[PDB]
């Protein structure tokens, strides 16, 4: 049940991406351009492994 | 030099619910099955993804079927 | 869920890691046989 | 080289893409690619075959988001959407033939 390239789950994912915006229960579809204005969900995140 | 005086009072502080997830209460040291490692409650290795495996021994094989032009 | 075997041609990089602060063939120690 | 992996992977479709699942029972049938060679793609132009290296499969899982609501309209929205006249239908921006 993890999200993509990390050990953060499907249970914590699905929270920010629908708490501000209005994408998640219909389908899977990516972010707008003016939504995130200056580190607002995935301007600051970007997800790494060694 | 001293510390702490011999009487310590601890049903000052409130006790409440406690989340029965791995390693809540005590640094147990629980070591695992033959395959995984050991790690303590506290500790920041528990942070990250501590995964173990590799099967190998497929690959070299399949792509040595190439040798004659 | 599983694993994935990349073979040792996956190269990540270029270059040199381990003594890279190095010329174009500097010598290691070792000793001339003739 | 080695590396454990759990990539998260929806599906690209001409019209299973943005639909709506109906109640009833359905079951799900598909293929995916185990080859190196149709998979990858490198910097340089290397197949990774030939290069000591394979694909291998331990667990798959099928996913899904659902809408959480009062189960009344759940039912009677999908209702008007179980007409003749009232389906879906969906179209891609590359809906076109391709010919070589």
């Amino acid at each position: 049940y993890n999200v993509a390239q990390c050990n953060m789950t499907k249970d914590w994912f699905l929270v920010q991406m629908l708490a501000n915006y209005n994408i998640g229960y219909q389908g899977f579809y990516i972010p707008e351009s003016y939504k995130d204005r200056m580190y607002s969900f995935f301007r600051n995140f970007q997800p790494m492994s060694r | 030099s001293t510390n702490s005086f011999d009487g310590s009072i601890v049903s000052s502080y409130l006790t409440t619910r406690m989340p029965p997830w791995a390693g809540v209460r005590q640094n147990v040291m629980g070591s695992s099955i033959d395959g995984r490692p050991v790690l303590p409650a506290n500790s920041t290795t528990l942070t990250y993804e501590t995964v173990s495996g590799t099967p190998l021994e497929t690959a070299a094989s399949a792509a040595a079927s190439a040798a004659a032009a | 869920r599983g694993v994935l075997d990349r073979g040792p041609t996956f190269k990540p990089y270029s270059g040199t890691a381990y003594n890279a602060l190095a010329p174009k063939g500097a010598p290691n120690p070792c000793e001339w046989d003739e | 080289r080695y590396v454990p992996f759990h990539i998260q992977v929806p599906q690209k479709f001409f019209a299973i893409k943005n639909l709506l699942l109906l109640p009833g029972s359905y079951t799900y049938e598909w293929n995916f690619r185990k080859d190196v060679n149709m998979v990858l793609q490198s910097s340089l132009g290397n197949d990774l075959r030939v290069d000591g290296a394979s694909i291998k499969f331990d667990s798959i899982c099928l996913y899904a988001t659902f809408f959480p609501m009062a189960h009344n309209t759940a039912s009677t929205l999908e209702a008007m959407l179980r007409n003749d006249t009232n389906d879906q239908s969906f179209n891609d921006y590359l809906s076109a033939a391709n010919m070589l």
